[PDB]
């Protein structure tokens, strides 16, 4: 779909988390196949702690499972 | 192809062929009954490709199952 995030950047810049960007694609997560199967323990060992980031990570997941 | 290499290619995992294979991961049959651990195990340390492998595995071992 031409409306839909084409990368882990592009869905981060979305979602206003870029600052994120290395911890995902230096820790495996570069491909959207493999960010949308994140849960919140996956968020503690990337050691993304603060809760309102964490929240709208993991609803950007689940719109991604829709995808 | 059930192949070890191109289940790995698949997923875009590619890059963990000459790991299984040194593994001993010589088939898909083998690579069904893997846990964590044992992807650990090969060498394989980026969290998301750890992530990725076990959760096909687990999908894999639903879908022939049955």
């Amino acid at each position: 779909f031409p409306s839909q995030p084409k990368s882990v950047e592009d869905l981060l810049d979305r979602i206003n988390l870029k600052e994120h960007m290395p911890t995902f694609l230096f820790n495996g997560y570069e491909d959207l196949d493999t960010f949308k199967l994140l849960e919140e323990e996956d968020l503690d060992e990337l050691n993304i702690r603060d809760p309102e980031h964490r929240a709208v990570l993991l609803t950007a997941v689940e719109l991604l499972q829709e995808y | 192809s059930l192949t070890v290499g191109d289940w790995l290619d698949s997923i875009r995992m590619g890059r963990y062929r000459d790991h299984f294979a040194a593994g001993g991961y010589s088939s898909l049959g083998m690579v069904l009954r893997m846990n964590a651990q044992d992807v650990r195990a090969l060498g394989i340390t980026l969290m998301g490709h750890q992530k990725k492998i076990l959760g096909s595995i687990q999908t894999m071992r639903a879908q022939l199952s049955s």
